């Protein structure tokens, strides 16, 4: 064309450019994007060592062929709402809320439990306008301990409302029901809950269930199988 | 403590306070006029207020 | 109590600046702007579309030359553009894919890049070795970096997460001052011409006038409702506009420490994600999150055009030097020049 | 740090194929185009071959069009120039120059030590009609340097480069693009010209100041060499 | 076997043809208008192939009438010489479109279900809009005869004109019906043989991939098992009854003319083959409905 | 294309009866219906009884009721069993086949507009007595 020489060798590396983007935004493309959140202090670390085995913490993982990456904002202590729009594209969001925290009523000190702290946390999270698609992984990291804490003490000491009885697999089992009903987006996006602990070494697999699940009902949505 | 910390935020926003009155206000008449007298004497040097021709233009031409 | 008469002595002096500025207010910006003429349709047509970005654009900059360009997406990807033959210059890598800043240095020689990594990196433009590499990581902010702009080739003053604005040396990567007195996350940074003062807008509905070289606020200006999300200075060094979350956003002045002028429209319900002031200050450019930005008379607070060519929410924009061309950002990870 | 260490020349018979290679530094070798121009005993420097990054464009010279190929290998960061036929007129020490490429790019910047390959027995004209002119240090002197094509293009930036070659030196970048200053050379080298006719003046003269300089043009790819300026010491 | 056709070809056929031409007119319309609102905002990646289905129907059903009209006056075609060449083309063109758009979507949806790793990096491009400009384009490169071939003239000097198509144009008198059963043959081949052939490879793939990952084991994941399955399952069956009909009577007729059927059974074709004809525009009436309306996140657009 | 050749022209007093048969190759009611055409001497050549898709019985308006005409596609002949001899059915009878349209939107029709250019037999002049 009217270009010059150095002008053509320009436009040049800008094809080379385009083609580095092209394909490292491929190889983005086939990254499964996961989102660490927490009650604060809760299970999060105990949970990316296991699944392994001052700002964002990107925790990269292969399990079955497909790579991870996990994106830990724990550490940034700062309004929430005005960086929570950029996972808007995370495939799920890994919420840890434990389960000894039902006794513990210690939350921002105060008078108010800590399991209802990780409840508004979850409410808030769920019910995000860019977190209105993306479903929620539920962790519960403290099954090890829950048993012992629920026969030393029961339910109703956090939960004014009937607990029933104090054995454990009903009082997970509400924990879990009272956990899962602060959903408002029950057609979208689904809550996957499952109930960790230190010597869990399967929530890997449970993680990739999950985002497999939610890589199928996405494929699903966009042909429009759904 | 907690309660010497809160003592030294109230005496710095205090502080804070008396230096930010102590400076020299002016007039919004006058600053307006000034804002108003860089507008009109800027205003033919704007691409964007006063559209440039073809030749100007570093993106149409 | 001790602390209930200094919070005394503290609303005191709140009411004493209310009511100097209040004497110091006798005629308003519109009052005062009734008798000058209209701008009349400002059309602004989409000259160049800068494509290949893959994520959304939440930074952008343009370069003293008011040719080339840098844009922050949420791939961690730096492209700088040249604007005039729609051509990618250069494209880094960067560490941390989560920025929402980035900045172009006035000598061309540096590039900044900062996010939720808290940590400002300045990569080096002009290297022998033919790449762009990282010259300095500089950390020390307990909060995402919002903004970052240059002084010179070797200061940067950058606004994080914590109600800090520090303004960092680059070859020793140290904080000359913390410019601390914010109560929110500073979201936006805008340097003045004369580049010794700058103003910093948090989510504490307060944008503060900063001193770079005695490290101290000198005024700080209330009004807005909401978080300030966008600031930029007046094309001199005595006036400023702050974006919000409100649908509005007001015209501060430096010298009668008063809002001189609210530009808003009762349609427009959706927050400002950036503020840039057109050459000579008579336009004022809105980045919306309609999807769509407005151009507003800055002496008249009129919606005298749309700029209307994006999918999403129009992220940054900036105007060039000269003030040619006006560039806006956008989550449809497209970049739009417009004139 | 950069470095271009050629290999390869020698006595070599008329006919026969030698593959000049070079070893490329630490400067990034996948994204800079090389070039490669040579130099006769006792003339001036005539360039031979190109390859883009990314091996997208591989031009060569009229005289060696179907006898060389230019060839790159971005692993191990080795340049190759394959020569078939041999004429004894290749009888000239090779230049390997990198040159990158965007809007503000310093073209031929590394020029590289070089090597002898020694045999046995339109193109756009610039004349440099001054070749050689007694010069004493401290002394403001200038060079002419004329184009048969005038080297303004439309998108405003003329393309004359200068070269200082030192005594037993390669070539030294001292401005690309007129009054571009390359980096590493002082300020007492400056520029201007008139799209036809171009100047360089030096404001000063030193004792690593005396040399043969050339001008070279990149609007059209022929790449010609003006007859080299030999400023005689003292 | 004296027998010209039965007596309610010129009663009902008219009546189903419009009738079938306000259903299909009034749900392409509707799909299409809501998918022009939710272009933009749903930006799925096979919007553009429902979009470009449903403008095939709508020029698919607008010539319809005409032959509801022809059909009315017995077998004669008043409209016109080029209005019958322009019908005769546009229900080809479309019909090509439909068979295409179908297993393209088909060919999607396989692309970005079975591996949405790399079966989606060569879907990238049948999503963009040129995958569906191509198959257009091909479609009407494959009815250009019919525009090039069709002709009215009036046959057994009844002064009632006929929309049939001639040949002599390009072909001889003597191979005449050999060139037409060619044609016939290319036709049915190009246009159903193969499309129908990925169409159904691609849905075995995906009901596969969809058996595999759900199991009975989660009471949701049963129920959404057999809904995916029965809504994949309904859609091939109601490709392959709609279009056996159509196809299926025409080649018999291709094959009878070289294996000497029964003189009844050959009339008995070409009585029933308007029906066939009738139960095609059916198909492409109610597509929308099993392709867009279907969608539940197209409902939601719509309301 | 289509060979076909007529049988008969036995000669038959006023009033007589005979089936005229054209036998042909590679017509079937399916592709090729076929028609009768006669000459008598001197004259111009005048349908008989045509198979087409309207009416189907299209026998001439001088023979209607008289003539009966059969197209047989298993045995591939053409019966012409006319009624009731006059001296001015002395007539060559060409024995014609044409193909049929198409059946897409046509309707499966003869084309016997294209008769003239189409396939007649060699005609059998049929005698008849008074």
């Amino acid at each position: 064309c009217t270009l010059s020489a150095e002008d053509k060798a320009a436009v040049e590396r800008s094809k080379m450019i385009d083609r580095n983007l092209r394909e490292d935004g491929e190889k983005a493309a086939r990254e499964v994007k996961l989102l660490l959140l927490g009650a604060g202090e809760s299970g999060k670390s105990t949970i990316v060592k296991q699944m392994k085995i001052t700002g964002i913490v990107e925790t990269h993982f292969t399990f079955k062929d497909l790579h991870f990456k996990m994106f830990d904002v724990g550490g940034q202590r700062s309004e929430r709402k005005k960086w929570i729009h950029c996972f808007e594209g995370v495939t799920a969001i890994i919420f840890c809320v434990a389960l000894s925290d039902y006794d513990l009523v210690l939350a921002e000190d105060e008078e108010m439990n800590r399991m209802h702290e990780s409840m508004k946390l979850f409410d808030s999270i769920c019910n995000n306008k860019w977190f209105t698609d993306t479903s929620i992984i539920l962790f519960l990291n403290k099954k090890d301990l829950f048993e012992e804490k629920i026969k030393k003490s029961p339910l109703t000491i956090c939960y004014p409302e009937y607990a029933g009885s104090n054995t454990y697999e009903e009082a997970a089992a509400y924990i879990q029901c009272q956990f899962e009903d602060l959903n408002k987006r029950k057609d979208t996006k689904e809550i996957y809950t499952h109930f960790t602990c230190a010597t869990d070494t399967k929530n890997v697999q449970f993680v990739f269930d999950a985002v497999t699940d939610v890589i199928i009902k996405n494929n699903l949505k966009d042909c429009g199988l759904f | 403590s907690n309660n010497t910390a809160s003592i030294a935020q109230a005496r710095k926003l205090v502080e804070q306070l008396k230096m930010e009155a102590n400076i020299d206000r002016i007039k919004v008449s006058k600053a307006a006029a000034d804002l108003m007298a860089y507008c009109e004497a800027h205003a033919k040097e704007d691409p964007l207020l006063t559209p440039v021709p073809a030749s100007e233009n570093p993106f149409r031409e | 109590s001790e602390l209930d008469q200094l919070r005394q002595e503290a609303e005191q002096l709140k009411n004493q600046i209310r009511d100097a500025r209040k004497a110091c207010a006798d005629a308003t910006l519109s009052q005062i702007t009734n008798n000058i003429d209209p701008v009349g349709r400002i059309q602004m047509r989409t000259r160049r579309t800068l494509r290949g970005h893959l994520a959304k654009i939440y930074a952008m900059h343009w370069g003293t030359d008011s040719r080339l360009l840098v844009s922050a997406s949420q791939d961690g990807k730096l492209i700088i553009w040249d604007s005039y033959t729609t051509n990618k210059v250069h494209a880094i890598p960067l560490r941390s894919s989560w920025v929402m800043t980035c900045a172009y240095a006035p000598s061309g020689n540096y590039v900044a890049c900062g996010g939720l990594d808290n940590i400002c990196s300045i990569y080096n433009l002009k290297t022998r070795e033919g790449n762009v590499r990282v010259s300095r990581e500089l950390a020390g902010h307990t909060g995402y970096l919002s903004c970052c702009r240059f002084l010179d080739d070797n200061q940067i003053v950058t606004s994080s997460g914590d109600t800090t604005c520090a303004l960092w040396d680059i070859e020793t990567g140290q904080q000359t001052t913390t410019f601390t007195g914010h109560t929110g996350d500073v979201m936006s940074l805008s340097l003045a011409p004369d580049t010794r003062l700058f103003v910093s807008g948090a989510c504490d509905a307060s944008a503060k006038l900063w001193d770079v070289r005695e490290g101290m606020c000198r005024q700080t200006f209330t009004g807005h409702e909401s978080d300030i999300n966008a600031i930029c200075f007046f094309p001199n060094g005595n006036a400023f506009a702050t974006g919000s979350d409100d649908a509005t956003c007001r015209l501060f002045d430096l010298r009668a420490d008063q809002e001189l002028m609210t530009y808003s429209h009762d349609n427009i319900i959706c927050g400002i994600t950036s503020v840039s002031f057109s050459k000579s200050g008579r336009l004022l450019l809105a980045g919306y999150d309609d999807f769509n930005c407005n151009v507003w008379d800055a002496l008249k607070a009129d919606r005298a055009g749309v700029l209307a060519g994006h999918d999403n929410r129009v992220s940054c924009l900036g105007v060039t030097d000269d003030g040619m061309a006006v560039a806006t950002g956008s989550w449809d990870s497209f970049l739009k020049i417009w004139n | 740090d950069v470095q271009l260490v050629e290999s390869g020349g020698g006595l070599v018979q008329p006919g026969g194929s030698r593959k000049l290679s070079c070893s490329a530094s630490g400067f990034a070798f996948s994204s800079f185009g090389m070039h490669w121009v040579r130099q006769a005993p006792e003339k001036g420097l005539e360039w031979v071959a190109y390859i883009s990054s990314g091996s997208g464009t591989i031009y060569y010279a009229d005289t060696v069009k179907g006898r060389f190929t230019i060839s790159r290998d971005d692993p191990k960061n080795t340049l190759f120039l394959q020569m078939t036929s041999l004429r004894s007129e290749d009888t000239a020490m090779y230049y390997c120059v990198r040159s990158i490429y965007y809007y503000g790019s310093s073209p031929f910047d590394f020029w590289g030590q070089g090597t002898t390959l020694t045999v046995s027995s339109s193109d756009i004209v610039m004349t440099q009609a001054t070749s050689s002119v007694p010069v004493t240090p401290g002394e403001s002197v200038s060079i002419s340097c004329r184009s048969s094509k005038s080297l303004l293009h439309s998108n405003g930036n003329t393309y004359l480069y200068w070269f200082l070659q030192r005594p037993g030196q390669s070539p030294q970048l001292l401005i690309y693009r007129m009054s571009n200053l390359a980096s590493g050379v002082p300020d007492r080298f400056s520029g201007s010209g008139s799209g036809t006719a171009f100047t360089l003046t030096i404001s000063r003269l030193e004792a690593e100041d005396v040399g043969v300089y050339y001008c070279m043009q990149h609007l059209e790819y022929p790449l010609t060499f003006g007859a080299g300026t030999k400023l005689e010491l003292k | 076997c004296e027998y010209t056709d039965w007596k309610s070809s010129g009663a009902l056929i008219p009546a189903i043809y419009m009738l079938v031409f306000l259903l299909g007119t009034t749900g392409n319309g509707l799909v299409l208008w809501t998918v022009f609102r939710s272009s933009r905002e749903k930006r799925r990646s096979a919007d553009i192939f429902i979009a470009s289905l449903a403008v095939a129907d709508l020029t698919f059903v607008v010539t319809l009438p005409l032959w509801a009209t022809y059909t009315y006056r017995d077998y004669d075609w008043p409209f016109g010489t080029f209005f019958c060449k322009l019908s005769s083309y546009l229900i080809f063109v479309n019909m090509y479109a439909s068979v295409f758009c179908l297993t393209g979507l088909s060919f999607d949806r396989y692309l970005a279900i079975v591996r949405p790793v790399a079966n989606a990096r060569l879907r990238l491009r049948v999503s963009g809009a040129v995958a569906t400009a191509v198959l257009w384009v091909l479609a009407a490169l494959l009815a250009m005869p019919v525009m090039v071939l069709r002709t009215t003239g009036d046959l057994e000097n009844t002064t009632k004109v006929q929309c049939y198509m001639d040949y002599s144009m390009v072909a001889t008198v003597s191979s005449e019906w050999a060139w037409e059963v060619g044609l016939g043959v290319s036709s049915t081949t190009v246009g159903f043989v193969v499309p129908f052939t990925i169409m159904l490879t691609c849905y075995f793939f995906i009901a596969q991939t969809i058996a595999g990952h759900f199991r009975k084991e989660r009471i949701e994941g049963l129920r959404k098992r057999r809904r995916l399955l029965s809504i994949i399952v309904v859609l091939v069956v109601t490709f392959a009854l709609c279009w056996m009909p159509y196809h299926l009577v025409k080649t018999l007729y291709m094959l009878g003319s070289l294996l000497h059927w029964p003189c009844d059974f050959d009339l008995f074709l070409m009585n029933i083959f308007p029906y066939c004809t009738c139960i095609s525009y059916v198909n492409s009436c109610l597509n929308p409905f099993l392709y867009a309306f279907f969608d539940p996140r197209f409902r939601q657009a719509c309301t | 294309q289509v060979q076909l050749v007529e049988s008969g022209g036995g000669s038959v007093q006023s009033g007589g009866s005979l089936t005229l048969s054209c036998a042909a190759s590679g017509s079937t009611y399916s592709s090729h219906c076929m028609g009768w055409f006669r000459q008598a001497p001197g004259k111009e050549r005048e349908g008989v009884a045509l198979m087409t898709r309207s009416r189907g019985t299209s026998y001439a308006d001088s023979v209607k009721g008289r003539f009966t005409i059969s197209q047989d596609n298993t045995k591939n002949i053409l019966y012409l069993q006319m009624n009731s001899l006059k001296p001015e059915d002395t007539a060559m009878y060409y024995c014609a086949a044409v193909p049929r349209a198409g059946i897409e939107y046509s309707g499966a029709y003869c084309k016997w507009n294209m008769k003239d250019s189409g396939s007649w037999g060699q005609g059998t002049q049929v005698t008849v007595s008074s």
